[PDB]
């Protein structure tokens, strides 16, 4: 019959790191065996320091996204200041849950800097759970990127293999690879990759093009 | 429906039916109550009955559980209104957290939809003053009033009704806690306040008291004769 | 302005500031605008008008009843 | 919209309620009924305010209304208020007895009426309930009983009532007649008839101007007697020759 | 007076009196001064206290990115229609996703305060708003009023004695409009310091200064960076 | 005469707000000074009866673990109140993982300290002081019923606020210490009170960024009251 | 309609319903009107005068039959009369609607007077200026009923409502008794009808119905020209 | 006393003071006419200057409410602004619906019931307004209305409502109808509007002319008023 969601796809990545946090993500916005554009960037800035990434059905993403921001300025015109990380977090959940009887279909990462100026890395599921986690990949291609950030950026099931801190060109190169490798397997990695950088200094972007498959 | 506010500050800064339906608790009843330490008593004075009619319905003291016990004083109308909604709220809150209910929740509970009465649109206020006496956890005897306004305010001996001046006047020239010392002697003290009180015939002295691990008994008026005899012996040994 | 004729005004007194701040009053309280503002001038005992003058007389001529309202804004 | 409002709920500055004595004052005028409770039974007595020569009396009933199989009540007041209570009376007993199917007893019945005029009482600036009534009836916990509606909300248990103004001294005369439990169903009737006979100024009480129902208790029935002309007008030759008997002493 | 009480009631001179109440609720207010260039907007108010020790109770507060009001009156209602106020900008910013224009925010809020001011048994809402914004045209400088007849000037000026003010910004109306900032900015503090007695004026402490630009978002300042806007005057005549 | 009960003035304000600051007045005392050790409060009881038992009036409640509070006057709307403002900060610590801030606790208050009407009753008859310790240092914090609210430093309120304010400024100034205040404020509470000054009448509360929550026991009043 | 919902009915210092004593004092100011119950029919005569000669009989009927069975006149304002006949009208065919069974008038007085009773308790209304006399021949016994604005109700034998009611009671109290027919309860009908009108009464300036236990029946002008043949 | 006070009251020779006071409410606002001719109506609002007090473009009394229909309305402002949210609201029901312009008399009908609708009520007050209805069809011609605070609404060849009513339309009625094009009465309004209502009370003054009719092709806007700047060449040759 008519059947309510799509699946539109879309990669997002984020790595918390000591001072930093990096969001990235596709921007092929597809539906079955077509291409509707290559450029659609699943990003999204709130703050001078949270950045939001929104996969999976893509009409859900868009209200969501501008609900949020509307939320932001809520909360500015009535306590003076931005909000933290982790009250988008709780606020997000709250509202994830608000639909749970006709669920969202989407996968949600927020990448930002906390208050004492960490990285600071929350997930979400469809349902409305999240969790404080260092790297988290969501969308078509999560079980393709997951094992290799265990492998590279958490350091398990190696042995002698000590624990370095994560630079900043070092994540930068990962994930740069993480994303060929991906596009090579997978069918909804885009060409363009938006990568965003959070620092406390702002915010950076960065464009690089990949195969154009 | 009745879209007003009854209830308009003054001038001068009252509530006119707030201060003004304190009057209709003071042309009622005289009802007073202390607390012994184990033993709790209470009891109504001026029933002023017809003295050959049926006495069970007009009743001023009744429970809410069995840990707590009401007395009133005003019109009698509007305490039946709060009490059957008392009744239920303290049902309600058994239904949920497995305690005996707590004589200070059932106080604010009154003094609460007391102050939201007084409140609303155009609901007439409450012209009553309640006497929520009750022993909860662990034995401890409490004794709170209500007020019009809907201020629940701990005492440790009443004054309401007719007159509750010079009765407070006699409780505070008798505040001896030699009196609360015997059981027997605080029913004694509470006969003789009420006893410096109207009457006192023996007839319009209807009083209940509860020993906080047992519910309210009604005294039969020929042990409140004893008393009433044995307190006019002590007056006379007085001189 | 017709008032104000036998009265010593220092000439730095703009009627038109007056006039487009009595609101609603007829001549009479106009007259007593003036002569209220004299009589004002005459408490601090200086000889000749000023405009503060005026526009207090006008806040007397108004006939405030407070009670102390000072808490908006 | 406001001036026009009567205010017919705020207090008065006297000190007590305004429009709730008036309506007391409304009960004092047109009626005049009493019981007399004091074993094997009770009864109702009535005054008619329309004794007038042209009506039919085809109602089989009159001031009584059986509200149930086990409870009439007697009416004085603004008569057609009252008809808005006893249905509203009935239905509530009615709805009781779907709910547990076992009858309804007395007390929680006058305290439900009682909840109801106090609500118009209470809130708003409805006019109140010019309407006192009785209540004769039986139960399982205490046999025969009497309750004293009132247009506050207010009610009580007697064992010899009073509505109307006419028998405040009624009360006067059940009090230097009282009994202690002699219903013996001839010294009760007599006692009313003597009651009705001085207290309304009908000289001589024609029996076409009263009213007399009684309530007794049998086992399976529990009949109410609305008691026809016939033994009204005995009972009246009974009375008066007694109380010839009674002015011998002078 | 009996054709004084409500709202409803006309008068036998057709003057409805609960609006000049309201009116005159407002004349209560702090003074307050709003004006604007070709370019830019600028609206100057006053800040008042009630006692020494205790803050000043401000006056200029923020809507959205480029709308920004001032007020004099109540607070109550200020709140009232404030929240109104940023519940309607962000609903069209929600749905159209671009900004409101401030001219048909400002006839919902005319229409929004005409309904207590015709039925019975509301208060027409005493609030004095002053009202700066950036529609895709420029600058607009509105002002309210509780009869709800809005109007756009180029200068107004509300609250108390303000009729001053409206002398002074007479006399300057043909220089406002060439001006950059900083010399708008103060000739608005000049209308504040003749609304005042002449020996107490604005030593950091009581004035408030909100201006919005064509590449500036709407920013409120209070004292400190008003500070670098105080110096640059002279003194009061003899 | 009784018009309208939302009817402005003649001069302009209203009638019944003005009649609400009017029936403050009557009200008991209550002395609040803000410092950056942290906010001290005071208030006065005004103990009528002996037989009336002394620990169960209230004036300083609990908003939050961090947000206190003192009423005067009307007791019982000032306890709607007291618990609406509970609801709503803990709303905000639940969707927002965060305290909700004193200055937004009053314009959640305030929001319908004025809502009285006949559709959608009368005005609120409390004077209200606000403290606790949030992110911008310590604060103290005064509303009406008109919900004018404003900060202060050291408000004093009710029945005798005029000497109270006025030898409150001749004491105070901004670099005061913790203890100091709080003997400062009970010296201007034995000079506006009635009755004598002991151990029964009077109540403190104090919040501090070190001392974490407001912690006010019995008997180190006797200690306080003793040093004087 | 605006939320006020407040009775305007008070009650006076001594206890009395101003509003119901000026309602009976506006029903005492209106058409007279007799009706009489006489052992196998009930007989209802209203008077109905044109103000001009202009105006037509045709239109305007007071008899108004509420069943097949029960007939209905009145004495007071035709404009609130209409009102509650309709609210009559609705009521019967819902008791027909349930029972299956014409309603008898007993029930029909009791439903509309709980109606009026109620409506006077009502906020912000005026009573009703109608007094009622309803009949019918229900289960072999033919009954006669009057209500008034008060919401009480009666059951008469013989009666009259409006101008010179006290006249007419007189004149009924003398004339009537238990057992007439028919057509002698129409000979006292129009007679203490002719009591209280003008000198000139036509086919036109009476409105009569009967009722007989074969059913309602509303008598023409034809039978009435036919009847003041040695008139009253 | 006591009979001024509602909107339902009558009084003892039979009439509403309410209704009556609400008229001359709008009897001290500006004077704003309105007249037709044989292709269009042509309205002209006068709007006066204090000294400073706004910028020449702010609450312009010419409103418009339709496609095709717009309004002049003259008295209290803010109760003709949600008279006009009403008008466009009512307009658009009638394009959402049976789908064509809507004619002027149905629009005046639906207008007219709404004013009196809060008349009959002590709940609100009536309205303190009057204001103009003008439009153009090619299969109906030209129709100007006219509403008053009670709800009389019936048509006209030419109107005036404000101070100097009467004075206004002493001109109007010298003027016709069939032989002008509407282009001479802009002028024709323009110079009469300059003539009457002397410099006395206020002293700076300004005017507005709203436009419609054939020669706007159905269309209703405002005149390019600097555009031939028609009055002020012929109103300055009209003080003599």
């Amino acid at each position: 019959r008519f059947s309510p969601y799509v699946f539109n796809g879309g990669t997002i990545l984020a790595i918390a790191g000591e001072d930093f946090a990096i969001v990235a993500s596709d921007t092929r916005l597809s539906e079955g065996f077509s291409i509707h554009t290559r450029d659609s960037p699943k990003c999204y800035k709130l703050t001078d320091k949270t950045v939001i990434g929104c996969s999976g059905f893509h009409g859900d993403c868009l209200t969501l996204t501008k609900i949020i921001e509307a939320r932001l300025k809520m909360y500015k015109h009535s306590n003076n200041k931005a909000m933290t990380t982790g009250a988008i977090a709780a606020m997000l959940s709250t509202i994830l849950y608000s639909r749970r009887f006709f669920p969202y279909y989407v996968y949600n990462i927020i990448g930002g800097l906390d208050e004492e100026g960490k990285g600071a890395v929350y997930s979400f599921d469809p349902v409305g759970s999240y969790q404080r986690d260092s790297f988290k990949a969501g969308g078509s291609a999560s079980a393709m990127l997951q094992p290799l950030l265990d492998n590279q950026v958490g350091f398990k099931n190696m042995q002698n293999v000590e624990h370095v801190p994560l630079s900043l060109d070092r994540a930068m190169r990962l994930v740069k690879d993480v994303f060929i490798s991906a596009a090579e397997r997978d069918v909804y990695t885009g060409d363009a990759l938006r990568i965003c950088i959070v620092t406390k200094e702002g915010i950076r972007e960065e464009t690089v093009s990949l195969r154009k498959d | 429906s009745y879209d007003r506010a009854i209830t308009v500050f003054s001038p001068d800064g009252h509530l006119f039916q707030v201060e003004y339906a304190q009057e209709a608790v003071k042309k009622g009843s005289t009802a007073v109550g202390v607390r012994g330490r184990d033993i709790v008593v209470l009891g109504v004075e001026k029933k002023s009955v017809a003295k050959l009619q049926d006495e069970r319905t007009v009743r001023k003291i009744c429970a809410l559980d069995d840990n707590v016990c009401m007395a009133f004083a005003g019109l009698t109308a509007d305490a039946r209104i709060v009490i059957n909604r008392a009744r239920v709220e303290c049902q309600s809150h058994r239904l949920t957290v497995e305690d005996p209910v707590t004589v200070e929740y059932i106080t604010r509970y009154i003094a609460s939809l007391k102050q939201r009465y007084t409140q609303s649109n155009g609901r007439r206020p409450f012209g009553i003053s309640a006497l929520i006496v009750g022993f909860d956890f662990d034995g401890t005897p409490r004794l709170y009033q209500t007020d019009p306004s809907g201020t629940y305010h701990a005492w440790k001996a009443n004054a309401i009704g007719r007159g509750a001046k010079s009765v407070r006047e006699f409780l505070e020239k008798n505040y001896t806690d030699e009196a609360i010392e015997t059981d027997d002697l605080t029913i004694k003290l509470v006969i003789k306040a009420l006893l410096e009180v109207v009457q006192s015939g023996g007839k319009n002295i209807e009083l209940a008291v509860m020993r906080r691990d047992q519910s309210l008994k009604i005294l039969n008026p020929e042990e409140i004769e004893k008393y009433v005899a044995e307190i006019e012996k002590e007056k006379e040994e007085n001189e | 302005q017709i008032h104000s004729r036998k009265m010593n005004v220092s000439p730095d007194v703009n009627y038109e500031e007056l006039a487009r701040c009595t609101d609603d009053f007829n001549g009479a309280q106009c007259k007593a605008v003036c002569v209220e503002a004299g009589m004002i001038a005459l408490r601090r005992g200086a000889t000749e008008l000023t405009h503060e003058d005026y526009m207090e007389g006008i806040l007397e001529v108004q006939a405030k009843k407070k009670a102390n309202l000072q808490y908006y804004a | 919209s406001r001036r026009y409002d009567s205010r017919t709920t705020i207090f008065s500055p006297e000190g007590r309620l305004y429009q709730v004595e008036y309506a007391m004052e409304a009960i004092g005028h047109a009626g005049t009924c009493l019981g007399i409770l004091a074993n094997d039974g009770v009864l109702l007595a009535a005054e008619r305010r329309n004794i007038h020569k042209l009506l039919d009396e085809v109602f089989f009933s009159e001031k009584i209304y059986k509200l149930n199989e086990d409870m009439a009540c007697s009416v004085a007041g603004i008569t057609s208020d009252a008809n808005v209570l006893t249905n509203e009376l009935r239905l509530i007993a009615q709805r009781y007895l779907l709910q547990y199917q076992e009858p309804i007893p007395c007390e929680q019945l006058v305290t439900a009426l009682c909840d109801i005029k106090q609500a118009y009482t209470q809130f708003g600036g409805k006019r109140p309930f010019g309407v006192s009534l009785l209540y004769i009836g039986w139960d399982k916990h205490y046999g025969f009983q009497l309750y004293q509606s009132d247009p506050s909300g207010n009610y009580g248990g007697w064992k010899a009532t009073c509505i109307g103004n006419n028998s405040a001294a009624a009360v006067s005369m059940l009090k230097q007649d009282y009994k202690e439990g002699e219903m013996t169903l001839k010294s009760a009737l007599a006692l009313a008839i003597k009651v009705l006979n001085k207290t309304m100024d009908v000289s001589k009480l024609s029996a076409e101007k009263v009213e007399i129902a009684t309530l007794t208790r049998e086992n399976g029935k529990t009949v109410i007697r609305v008691l026809k002309q016939k033994e009204v007008e005995q009972l009246i030759k009974k009375h008066e020759e007694e109380e010839a008997k009674a002015e011998r002493e002078k | 007076n009996q054709y004084d009480n409500d709202v409803t009631v006309w008068s036998p001179q057709g003057r409805i009196h609960q609006i000049e109440y309201a009116m005159e609720a407002v004349k209560q207010g702090s003074a307050t001064v709003g004006l604007k260039s070709k370019t830019h907007a600028v609206l100057v108010a006053l800040k008042r206290a009630q006692s020494e020790l205790a803050a000043h109770q401000k006056k200029i507060l923020h809507v959205d990115n480029h709308i920004g009001i001032s007020i004099a009156g109540l607070t109550a209602d200020a709140r009232l229609l404030c929240n109104f106020m940023r519940q309607e900008c962000l609903d069209s910013r929600f749905v159209f996703d671009r900004p409101l224009p401030v001219s048909r925010l400002v006839s919902l809020i005319g229409s929004k305060t005409q309904i207590p001011t015709q039925r019975y048994g509301r208060r027409p809402y005493g609030v004095g708003l002053l009202i700066a914004g950036y529609d895709d045209m420029g600058p607009h400088i509105f002002q309210t009023c509780p009869s709800a007849n809005y109007f756009d000037c180029r200068a107004m000026s509300i609250g108390a004695r303000s009729q001053s003010a409206r002398t002074y910004l007479e006399r300057h109306m043909s220089e406002f409009m060439e001006c950059n900032l900083n010399e708008l900015v103060k000739h608005g503090l000049r209308a504040l310091r003749e609304t005042l007695p002449a020996e107490q004026d604005l030593t950091t402490k009581n004035v408030s200064i909100g201006i919005v630009g064509k590449d500036l978002e709407f920013t409120i300042y209070d004292d400190d960076d008003v500070s670098p806007f105080l110096e640059g005057l002279e003194e009061r005549p003899q | 005469y009784d018009r309208g009960v939302n009817t402005f003035s003649p001069e302009g304000r209203l009638f019944q707000v003005e009649y609400a600051i009017e029936a403050i007045k009557l009200g008991s005392t209550a002395i609040g000074i803000q410092t950056s050790e942290g906010v001290c409060l005071a208030v006065e009881k005004r103990i009528t009866s002996p037989l009336m038992e002394p620990s169960s009036i209230e004036k300083i409640v609990e908003i939050d673990a961090h947000i206190g509070c003192a009423m005067s006057g009307l007791i019982a709307d000032a306890k709607t109140l007291i618990d609406k403002a509970r609801v709503e900060t803990q709303n905000h610590w639940f969707t927002y993982n965060e305290t909700m801030t004193v200055e937004s606790v009053t314009q959640a208050v305030s929001n319908l300290a004025l809502q009285f009407g006949e559709e959608d009753s009368r005005p609120f008859g409390v004077a209200l002081l606000f403290g606790g310790v949030d992110e911008k240092g310590p604060q103290l914090f005064h509303m009406d019923p008109s919900g004018t609210f404003v900060q202060c430093d050291a408000r004093a309120i009710g029945s005798a606020s005029e000497g109270a304010q006025s030898s409150l400024q001749e004491v105070y100034h901004k670099s005061m210490t913790l203890k100091e205040a709080i003997k400062s404020s009970l010296i201007i509470l034995k000079q506006v009170m009635e009755e004598k000054l002991n151990a029964t009448n009077i109540e403190l509360a104090t919040v501090q960024p070190g001392q974490n929550f407001h912690m006010f026991t019995k008997e180190e009043l006797e200690e306080v009251i003793k040093d004087i | 309609e605006r939320g006020y919902s407040f009775s305007l009915t008070t009650f006076s210092p001594s206890g009395k319903l101003v509003q119901i004593e000026y309602a009976l004092a506006a029903v005492a100011g209106g058409a007279p009107s007799v009706g009489i119950k006489a052992a196998n029919g009930v007989v209802l005569a209203t008077e109905k005068k044109q103000k001009s000669i202009l105006y037509d009989e045709r239109s305007v009927h007071k008899v108004e039959p509420i069943t097949k069975h029960i007939g209905l006149v009145y004495s007071g304002m035709g404009p609130d009369y209409r009102v509650l006949v309709h609210r009559a009208r609705k009521l019967a065919q819902q008791y027909y609607l349930v029972y299956q069974e014409p309603i008898p008038t007993a029930q029909l007085v009791q439903r509309v007077a709980s109606v009026m009773q109620e409506y006077t308790q009502s906020g912000g209304v005026r009573p009703f200026g109608v007094s009622l006399l309803i009949c019918g021949w229900n289960e072999g016994r033919p009954y006669l009923f009057q209500s008034d604005p008060s919401g009480a109700y009666f059951a008469w034998k013989a009666t009259a409502m409006g101008k010179n009611y006290v006249n007419g009671k007189t004149f009924l109290e003398k004339r009537y008794n238990e057992d007439l027919e028919l057509e002698d309860a129409i000979h006292t009908a129009i007679l203490t009808l002719k009591e209280s009108f003008e000198g000139q009464m036509t086919e036109d300036n009476i409105e009569v119905g009967i009722c007989n236990e074969a059913g309602f029946r509303r008598l023409t002008p034809t039978e009435v020209k036919d009847y003041l043949a040695a008139i009253a | 006393t006591g009979y001024d006070l509602s909107a339902s009251t009558f009084s003892p020779d039979g009439r509403v003071f309410q209704v009556e006071y609400a008229m001359k409410a709008v009897e001290n606002s500006s004077t704003a006419i309105g007249i037709r001719c044989k292709d269009g109506v042509v309205f002209g609002v006068e709007k006066l200057v204090l000294s400073k007090l706004y910028e020449e473009g702010s609450n312009k009394r010419l409103f418009n409410v339709d496609r095709h229909v717009g309004m002049a309305v003259a008295g209290l402002l803010a109760d003709a602004r949600s008279l006009a949210d009403i008008a466009r609201e009512e307009a658009s029901n009638f394009r959402s619906n049976f789908g064509y312009n809507i004619p002027l008399k149905h629009l005046a009908d639906r207008v007219a019931m709404y004013v009196h609708a809060y008349t009959l009520y002590s709940a609100v007050r009536p309205f303190g307004c009057s204001f103009m209805l003008g439009s153009y069809s090619v299969n109906d011609g030209a129709q100007l209305y006219m509403i008053d605070p009670s709800g009389v609404s019936y048509g006209y060849w030419g109107c005036a409502i404000g101070k100097a009513r009467q004075a206004a339309k002493t001109e109007i009625e010298k003027l016709q109808m069939k032989e002008m094009t509407c282009r001479d009465i802009v002028k024709e309004v323009a110079k009469i509007i300059y003539i009457v209502h002397d410099e006395v009370k206020d002293k700076a003054f300004e005017l507005e002319l709203s436009w419609v009719g054939e020669l706007t092709n159905g269309r209703h806007e405002i005149v390019p008023k600097d555009i031939r700047e028609e009055a002020e060449k012929y109103a300055k040759e009209s003080l003599k």
